[PDB]
């Protein structure tokens, strides 16, 4: 047989991945808000800017 | 045969516990934290220029790190490098083989790697002592097409193949140092991170895997799609990545909680997605979509705010700039547009 | 004008690139570009072995013949999703299949239900109805006939085709064969399949290959100009 | 205004509203043809150029012909020589566009058809050239009788069917005519005999002719409607250099000979949507 | 990357030979090429140049009309030819190659040079002293003014620098404002402001001793400074 070796490989990642930290979704999605608001100044995507400092100007 | 049928269920039995691991740590979704924050109205971005000169489809581009030029690939075998500021072009690299379906562009401006159905990653120079470019090194160790390759420094590169592995190469040397295995389908898009310390793969069986250079192992898997994955992004922060599919649907995962946190479905579409980038802030979630259009995805509010629909043809390849002050979209009618 | 002095000669070599790009183009844009196809043991390597020769992942074969330049993909080696790839050969003036004859008493390997000849029959309607390949022609291939003799005149085709009135020939069994490939096409109004028998003359497969190509492209000149 | 009513008088001329009807659908169908074109982003060769060329002749032909029938009848003695002459003017610069748009398109085929260039893409100079040519050449036949040829000092130089154009204006444009049907018909005449004997002679043994039946058919239909709709008026015009004045009685009752000429243009975007099956079903959706 | 230069000597005026050049080493078929002469202990001063191609072809407003210059793809050699000759036209005369694109670095190989002897508005840069001793290890900083304001609308200067040694041709130093050539140390710095410009020196040694140039490139009529010397 082969796929035995293969098999116990996947059990052992599978175990390996299984002893890893969680975290609350709560704290995560307030971490990716307050990164989002922090650096919503210097975002010129959803930010207008006026044409005068624009290099893609027109 | 009783060894194979035990080792079948303790798999079983430690998916089970992942899964119930997995929904204990959910207490609210995304949506009902972000309900007390101002949506943006609309975005409403025009094109500035319109870089032509490409006489076939295009598979894919890359910015580089002064936010000026880019490389595009395309299938008649040329790797121009355009201008952005003045439509101008650079170079017109030939290439050996003209079918290609990746490129990139190195963080210090050096060199230029692009690979293709040929399973080769072919990498050129652009500051030789002369007035042409050479080829410097031509990797060949896939069995695969080649699919996405990123530089992840001046000397490494990692590329993923189609033959269901992804490998960290060494440009110096020409031979591969670490070779990450475990996707079961093909692999066809990969990021890196923002410290250049991990990076995630596509699969092609609605999987997503998260790697470590150093050790070379799988560290998390995120599962949640339908049909497949076809492109990926990391978010600004490194904490999050978006993975585009073909069933009109891209989600957004997170590392420190390996749960998916928001997904991005219209019932107006239901065609596939080919590209996915995020902002400079996290705020925008740009998307591809093969119905000849894009859109602009809000992030934290899964509702739409703009459609660049100014193409022909389905867009493949795009991607925000490092400074967040233009965009540009590829499509297969051969013109890139720099939109703002 | 507000362009400074080394600015313009930056716009002189965009355009100096440009017109080289345009003129490599109309180039590569006169050569006929033709994808080969089939089965493991179809014989593809005798079918571009026996054709003259003038030129691992895709292989590309060069050669000439009446003042036409061909170009030869032969995609075997991608043992990846047939899927994925296949959308940018959209542009491509014909599609070279090969079937073998003698290849429908011979079962698949590690399998004794499945017969090599049904799968080469659902290989190819799986490509002649496929998305992108709707307006490009077929050219099809048979490639073993003396062998399919030998193996005919002793066993009887209804081991294969369990349907089969006439006797046990090649007469009307090339005939049945060329029919049964035929019936695998859905879009009869915008693609024709031509037909031919591997013969040992080398020179008679190229010329009929010729043949079909500028019947291919006479029509997609006819169709350029709104006159048909 | 001395002249009109005396050439009237020295020449003899002293159920309209269905032609102004079937002039309006000729402009609504022609003007639908050519936003079919605009509109699709497909539809945008050179080849498709030359149909909506052709299109946008043929609106200019059908508003001058409304025009010129709103603007007949007894309005017309005491209207100004110089709109007389206009008038009659944008008539013809309308119909000589028309037919020059037609052989550019007729040239523009032949040439396609003559070498395998094996991809539609194509050098916008000779479109750009061809157009220009016919719209110029077109403007200069509308204006040369102001020019010359006025019969003003002339009596009986002047043609009988109207007025205060010579005879030899009129077999001028006869002899324009001729040629430019001669080329059209040689240009197709070839463009068919081509494609029947390439296909039968290199393309000899495919077990895949068809082919050939299918494009006979589409030129003799394109010639038979073109030239059975323009052979009364050229009749006409020819008959007119020949018939003496005070003796002839046809030319009194000229106004179907131009019906006929008009329809044809309206009748041509028929032709030129139903041969091809894209340009069909790009209209279907519509 | 090699580049010589033949057919000089002793003419008289009125009639003279061609000024031939042989190129290789590197793509000369994408490359604009320049001409500098160097007169004997003077400043040097720029002649004539071609594009890419032979698109645009100029010369100098002191020879305008009167030199005949061409390139040769083929064999990548470069005439050069005198119709009248003069007085001074008794100099050294150099071929510099040059390109063009964003980010380039014009003229960083100048090459050899080739003797000539006879028997017998635009912008005006200058420099601030002729000559200065100077010892080992010691910081100096040369300055070079100029009579107009380089600065362009797009943001980057067009002052170029260079070093010529005492006996071969000069190398270039920066390019633009401060950045260094390919092959240079770093001890070197540029800086300016858009009329004054000055170059600082942090370690100097025995080895960089000879005439400073100042170069501008604005206005398309070259024009070069006076020299400073270094005396050790
Ligand atoms: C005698 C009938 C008549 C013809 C024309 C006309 N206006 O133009 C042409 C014309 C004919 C033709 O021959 C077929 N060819 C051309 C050119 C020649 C080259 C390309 C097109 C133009 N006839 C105009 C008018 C006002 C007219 O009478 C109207 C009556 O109401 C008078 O009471
Ligand atoms: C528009 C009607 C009048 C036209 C008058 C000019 C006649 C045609 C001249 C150009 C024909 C094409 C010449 C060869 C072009 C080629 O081979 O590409
Ligand atoms: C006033 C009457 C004008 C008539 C103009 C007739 C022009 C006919 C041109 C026919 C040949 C077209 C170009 C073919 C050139 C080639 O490819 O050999
Ligand atoms: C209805 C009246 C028409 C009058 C004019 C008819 C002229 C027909 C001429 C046909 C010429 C055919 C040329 C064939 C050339 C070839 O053999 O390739
Ligand atoms: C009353 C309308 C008459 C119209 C006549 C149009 C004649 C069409 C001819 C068809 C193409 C013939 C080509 C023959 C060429 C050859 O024999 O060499």
């Amino acid at each position: 047989t082969a796929s035995i070796a293969q098999a116990r490989k996947l059990v052992e990642q599978l175990k390996m991945e299984a002893n890893i930290d969680r975290i609350k979704v709560s704290k995560a999605a307030a971490d990716l808000m307050a990164y989002c608001e922090a650096h919503a100044k210097e975002d010129p995507l959803l930010t207008p800017v006026p044409a005068s400092e624009n290099p893609f100007r027109e | 045969g009783s060894e194979l049928d035990q080792l079948r269920q303790e798999a079983e039995q430690l998916k089970n516990q992942i899964r119930d691991a997995r929904k204990a740590c959910a207490d609210a979704t995304l949506s009902q934290i972000t309900n007390n924050i101002d949506p943006v109205g609309r975005i409403q971005m025009r094109t500035r220029r319109t870089l032509r000169g490409h006489l076939a489809k295009i598979y894919a581009m890359h910015w580089g790190t002064d936010s000026r030029l880019l490389v595009s690939a395309s299938q008649d075998g040329k790797l121009i490098i355009w201008d952005s500021y003045t439509t101008n072009k650079v170079h017109a690299i030939p290439l050996r083989s003209s079918w290609v379906m990746t490129c990139a562009y190195a963080p210090s401006g050096n060199y230029v790697a692009c690979g293709g159905l040929d399973n080769i990653c072919s990498i050129y120079n652009l500051k030789t002592r002369e007035g042409n470019v050479r080829v410097s090194r031509e990797l060949a160790g896939h069995t695969g097409y080649l699919s996405c390759c990123r530089f992840l420094d001046d000397n490494q590169i990692v590329t993923s193949s189609g033959d269901t592995t992804c490998a960290l190469w060494d440009i110096e040397t020409g031979q591969q140092t670490t070779t990450f295995t475990g996707h079961t389908g093909d692999v066809m898009s990969l990021s890196l991170a923002p410290d250049t310390r991990l990076f995630v793969s596509g699969a092609c069986d609605a999987s997503a895997k998260l790697w470590d250079v150093r050790e070379g192992m799988c560290r998390q898997t995120f599962t949640g799609h339908e049909s497949d994955i076809n492109a990926i992004c990391f978010f600004p922060n490194g904490n999050a990545f978006a993975t585009g599919s073909d069933d009109a649907t891209c989600r957004l995962f997170d590392l420190r909680a390996d749960q998916e946190l928001m997904t991005y479905s219209h019932d107006n579409i239901i065609c596939g997605i080919t590209s996915v980038s995020f902002s400079k802030s996290g705020r925008l979630l740009l998307a591809g979509y093969d119905d000849f259009n894009c859109n602009v995805w809000d992030a934290l509010k899964a509702d739409r705010a703009g459609v660049l629909a100014g193409h022909d043809n389905r867009v493949s390849c795009l991607g925000v700039t490092d400074d967040g002050m233009a965009v540009a979209t590829g499509s297969w009618d051969s013109f890139l547009k720099i939109w703002n | 004008c507000t362009l400074s002095a080394e600015d313009k000669a930056a716009v002189e070599r965009s355009k100096m690139i440009d017109r080289n790009l345009r003129e490599d183009g109309e180039k590569a844009a006169r050569e006929v570009k033709l994808l080969l196809l089939g089965a493991g043991e179809s014989g593809k390597s005798t079918i571009v072995k026996q054709m003259k020769i003038i030129h691992t992942g895709i292989v590309e074969t060069h050669f000439t013949f009446k003042d036409l330049h061909f170009k030869m993909f032969d995609v075997g080696g991608q043992r990846s999703e047939r899927k994925k790839w296949i959308h940018c050969f959209e542009g491509v003036t014909a599609i070279i299949f090969c079937v073998a004859l003698s290849d429908y008493d011979l079962v698949l390997a590690e399998d004794e239900e499945m017969n090599r000849m049904h799968e080469s029959m659902k290989l190819f309607d799986s490509i002649c109805n496929n998305k992108w390949f709707t307006d490009t022609s077929i050219i099809l291939f048979l490639n073993k006939k003396d062998l399919f003799e030998e193996k005919i005149k002793k066993s009887p085709l209804t081991i294969c085709y369990p349907e089969y009135a006439g006797s046990n020939t090649y007469e009307e069994a090339a005939a049945y064969i060329q029919c049964q490939f035929e019936d695998l096409n859905k879009r009869k109004d915008t693609k024709e399949i031509y037909t031919h028998f591997t013969c040992a003359t080398d020179t008679k497969n190229v010329q009929f290959v010729f043949d079909a190509v500028t019947d291919v492209i006479i029509k997609n000149n006819l169709k350029d100009c709104g006159l048909f | 205004y001395d002249i009109i009513v005396r050439h009237y008088n020295y020449t003899g001329k002293l159920t309209s509203v269905v032609f102004i009807l079937i002039c309006c659908f000729i402009i609504l169908e022609n003007i639908f043809v050519l936003l079919t074109i605009w509109k699709t982003k497909k539809f945008h060769r050179p080849m498709y150029y030359f149909i909506g060329n052709l299109a946008l002749s043929d609106l200019l032909a059908g508003v001058a012909y409304t025009a010129n029938l709103l603007l007949s009848g007894a309005t017309t003695y005491k209207l100004t020589p110089a709109q007389w002459f206009l008038r009659e003017g944008s008539m013809f610069v309308a119909l000589s566009a028309s037919v020059f748009s037609l052989l550019a398109i007729a040239i523009e085929r032949y040439i396609t058809m003559l070498k395998m260039k094996l991809h539609n893409g194509s050098n916008n100079f000779r479109l750009f050239l061809l157009i220009s040519a016919c719209w110029v050449i077109s403007l200069i036949l509308g204006g040369l009788p102001i020019m010359g040829w006025n019969c003003i000092s002339a009596l009986s130089s002047c043609s009988t069917v109207l007025p205060l154009y010579h005879k030899h204006y009129i077999l001028f444009c006869t002899t324009v005519f001729t040629l430019l049907l001669l080329s059209i018909v040689i240009l197709y005449c070839r463009i068919y005999s081509l494609v029947r004997t390439r296909s039968r002679r290199l393309t000899f043994r495919k077990n895949i002719s068809e082919k050939s039946l299918a494009l006979l058919k589409t030129v003799i239909i394109v010639l038979s409607v073109f030239i059975a709709c323009w052979a009364p008026l050229f009749i006409l015009l020819l008959l007119d250099v020949g018939c003496k004045v005070k003796t002839c009685d046809i030319l009194f009752r000229a106004e179907y000979f131009l019906v006929l000429a008009v329809l044809n243009s309206g009748t041509n975007p028929i032709i030129y949507t139903l041969t091809n099956k894209e340009m069909r079903r790009a209209f279907i959706r519509i | 990357v090699q580049l010589v230069e033949s057919g000089g000597g002793l003419v008289q005026p009125g009639g003279s030979r061609k000024l031939s050049c042989s190129a290789s080493g590197f793509a000369f078929s994408s490359f604009g090429m320049h001409w500098v002469r160097q007169a004997p202990e003077k400043g040097l001063e720029w002649v004539a140049y071609i594009s890419s191609g032979s698109g645009t072809i100029y010369y100098a407003d002191t020879v305008k009309g009167r030199f005949t210059i061409s390139r040769d793809d083929p064999k990548n050699t470069l005439f050069l030819q005198m119709t009248s000759l003069r007085s001074e036209d008794t100099a050294m005369y150099y071929c510099v190659r040059s390109i063009y694109y964003y980010g380039s670095s014009p003229f960083d190989f100048w090459g050899q040079g080739t003797t000539l002897t006879v028997s017998s508005s635009d912008i005006v840069m200058t420099q601030a002293t002729s000559s200065v001793p100077v010892t080992p290890g010691e910081s100096v900083s040369i300055s070079c003014r100029s009579s107009k304001s380089l600065l362009h609308s797009n943001g980057n200067t067009y002052l170029y620098w260079f070093l010529q040694r005492p006996g071969q041709s000069p190398q270039l130093l920066i390019y633009r404002m401060s950045n260094l050539a390919s092959g240079v140390p770093d001890r070197f710095s540029g800086s300016g402001s858009g009329t004054a410009f000055t170059l600082t020196i942090s370690r100097l040694e025995a080895e960089d001793v000879g005439v400073y140039y100042c170069m501008q490139h604005l206005e398309y009529p070259l024009t070069f400074g006076a020299g400073t010397k270094l005396e050790l």
